[PDB]
């Protein structure tokens, strides 16, 4: 292959990098806002957060009311809503990263202070695939997240060419001594590959605290919990959704905020460690992660 | 190019200012078993004229050699 | 740059546009002629400056992962730290068919935004290797202390600018880059000198140089001095309380295989 020195300029913005520089083989995507202040359950309405996803491709289904909580299942998306955070998980099949600046939109005209971002990939494959879309559509994904968000920062845990966590993450806390924003949230990730013998599903014992299970296409089972009473005995719940689902590889994710709720544990049954990570945020918080496949 | 090697461009293009040499390096690790048959000295044994061919093929060059019982040391110009 | 022999292994370190990975099928044969096998193969880079300016499978981290998996087949590739901001190529490959005990030690250092009463004595309008020329620029600058009599020590002034050293002493080594032009100001250092505590090798270095922000990357094996201390709850030396006048931004700890860590962090200099 010949090359040459071509003088060009530099891209102004993200966006001419991308066009002008620059199948799927995910498996999940994950986009979570968090507030500077809680907000009421109700200021943001359902007809205004389904008209967000429609930026994305998707049509609003089905959505439930409970305490604290408001669930909008679309086609390939589910979308959780409390006072502390919008979290919406879609297939991969779903542009989500074309949501970004449409909610974040939606949120400025309520006033509401967007202090924390996280967008998250799980990858089965590798992002240098030149046969696959992969690589152009994380570009894209990048194209946003960093036009919205200029101080956020993209990180990849784990093995690029075996699984692992792209993860884009924006932390805008205010964190001056004379500010009530706490940070003591707890976030727990199960991604199953490959279970044995489709739905999107959500569980709730508290108010603001849930459970979320996703099945779909390969089989994959995609599960997530912020309740408090997870974090006490995470070994366990692993251990139940392994005999239930029996995968051939899992991928943990667990979340120890500034104010800790916690190391991945070391152990997994019938399963070898592949690889084992942590992401020490600035913030003080961390972000653990550990992928296994089955021996 | 790929999204990744995008992203580490885009970080070095906002810490950019034509008014420029690489700083970072490239670090490159080779550890060798030792057979039975393995001479005593290891890569020791070999005589700067091995290591020399090797600099070549890199297109650079030795300026200065130090060596000891354990290491043998060599600066290395563009 | 420098490259490093000894009786079982090869390091090489390169800057600039030096395409590193042409010499590997030179270095695989001058581990046949002595009759050793490979066992373990790493390639490194703190994330460059100036991508777009690099040349052969170095213009993108998929063409020099898809160089070394022609070569490797089964090595492994990661990246530490934010990808558009200070991060760590590494490439990994192993075929350790003897488990063998590991006691080695590895510490690196990327230092950005150089002292600039520092960088006046990296300059010079003529060459100048190891004579009492440089001697004056270690004792000038500090690196005397970096570098104490103890240590065999050959360096090297260039012309306009830049500085090169090399020290060994016993089986222990210890390296030293700088570019001193403003406006890309860098410094590298790396050493694989055993000890229970880093905090004091690393701030000699940072008094050296005080830069406006560096990293740190540490690669910690099950079986040395360094690792029995980190795997039981003990400091290392690179926490943040070591480095006051610095703020840590970002930190990655992985086990890139079984039983060996890799600890890397990015300071900020708070500049009150």
């Amino acid at each position: 292959v010949t090359r040459i020195n071509q003088q060009t300029e530099c891209p102004s913005s993200v966006h001419d990098l991308v066009s002008c520089w620059g199948t799927d083989s995910g498996l999940e995507k994950r986009f979570e806002l968090n507030f500077a202040q809680p907000v009421d359950i109700g200021t943001v309405t359902v007809k205004q957060l389904a008209s967000v996803m429609e930026r994305a491709g998707e049509s609003l289904r089905q959505n439930s009311a409970e305490l604290g909580i408001h669930t909008l299942k679309f086609d390939r998306s589910l979308l959780v809503f409390t006072a502390k955070q919008i979290v919406v998980r879609s297939s991969v099949s779903v542009m989500l990263h074309e949501a970004v600046h449409p909610m974040l939109e939606l949120m400025r005209s309520h006033n509401i202070i967007v202090d924390w971002a996280s967008f998250m990939r799980v990858n089965y494959g590798s992002p240098w695939d030149m046969t696959s879309e992969t690589s152009d559509i994380m570009a894209h994904e990048y194209a946003e997240l960093k036009s919205a968000f200029p101080t956020g920062h993209p990180y990849l845990a784990g093995p690029v060419d075996r699984d692992h966590c792209f993860y884009f993450v924006y932390d805008g806390i205010d964190r001056d001594p004379s500010s009530c924003r706490r940070e003591n949230d707890v976030q727990i990730n199960v991604y199953m590959y490959n279970v044995q013998a489709e739905q999107q599903l959500l569980v709730s014992h508290c108010a603001g605290e849930y459970e979320t299970l996703r099945v779909s296409t390969h089989p994959f089972a995609s599960f997530e919990t912020n309740a408090v009473s997870a974090a006490s005995d995470i070994t366990k719940i692993v251990n139940g959704l392994l005999k239930k689902f029996y995968p051939e590889r899992v991928l943990l994710v667990l979340l120890q905020d500034r104010d800790a709720q916690c190391g991945v544990m070391d152990r997994l049954e019938g399963f070898t460690v592949v690889h084992r990570g942590a992401n020490h945020f600035g913030g003080g918080y961390v972000f653990h992660q550990a992928t296994y496949a089955r021996s | 190019k790929d999204s990744l090697s995008l992203m580490a461009m885009w970080g070095s293009i906002a810490r950019f200012d034509p008014k420029s040499f690489e700083g970072p390096e490239k670090r490159l690790e080779v550890i060798m078993r030792v057979v039975d048959g393995t001479h005593v000295s290891g890569l020791l044994a070999h005589d700067d004229d091995v290591w020399q061919k090797v600099i070549d093929a890199i297109c650079a060059h030795i300026v200065s050699r130090e060596f000891n019982e354990y290491i043998r040391s060599y600066v290395l110009s563009e | 740059x420098s490259l490093f022999v000894m009786k079982d292994r090869v390091i090489l370190i390169t800057c600039g546009t030096i395409t590193l990975l042409n010499c590997v099928p030179l270095i695989c044969e001058a581990v046949s002629t002595v009759c050793g096998e490979v066992e373990w193969v790493s390639f490194m880079h703190k994330n460059y400056s100036f991508p777009w300016e690099q040349k052969g499978p170095h213009l993108s981290m998929a063409e020099e992962f898809k160089t070394l998996r022609s070569h490797f087949p089964s090595g492994q590739p990661f990246i530490f730290g934010p990808i558009d901001s200070d991060h760590y190529f590494l490439y990994f490959h192993s075929d350790v068919v003897q488990p063998s005990c590991s006691d080695d030690a590895q510490l690196s250092m990327t230092m950005y935004g150089l002292d600039r009463n520092q960088t006046k004595h990296w300059y010079s309008d003529k060459m100048l290797p190891t004579g009492p020329e440089t001697a004056v620029i270690r004792e000038a600058t500090g690196l005397s202390e970096v570098v104490d009599d103890s240590w065999i020590l050959h360096d090297l002034q260039y012309e306009p600018c830049g500085y090169s050293i090399n020290a060994i002493r016993g089986s222990e080594y210890q390296t030293i880059h700088i570019t001193p032009e403003e406006h890309c100001s860098f410094a590298s250092y790396e050493t694989n000198t055993c000890a229970l505590n880093y905090s004091k090798c690393i701030c000699g270095v940072l008094r050296v140089f005080d830069p406006e922000r560096f990293s740190v990357i540490v690669f910690i094996d099950p079986d040395s001095a360094v690792g029995k201390s980190y795997h039981s709850g003990g400091t290392i030396g690179v926490e943040p309380e070591y480095y006051p006048n610095y703020e840590a931004h970002h930190r990655t700890v992985n086990e890139y295989t079984p039983g060996h860590w890799v600890l890397k962090v990015n300071y900020v200099k708070r500049a009150v």
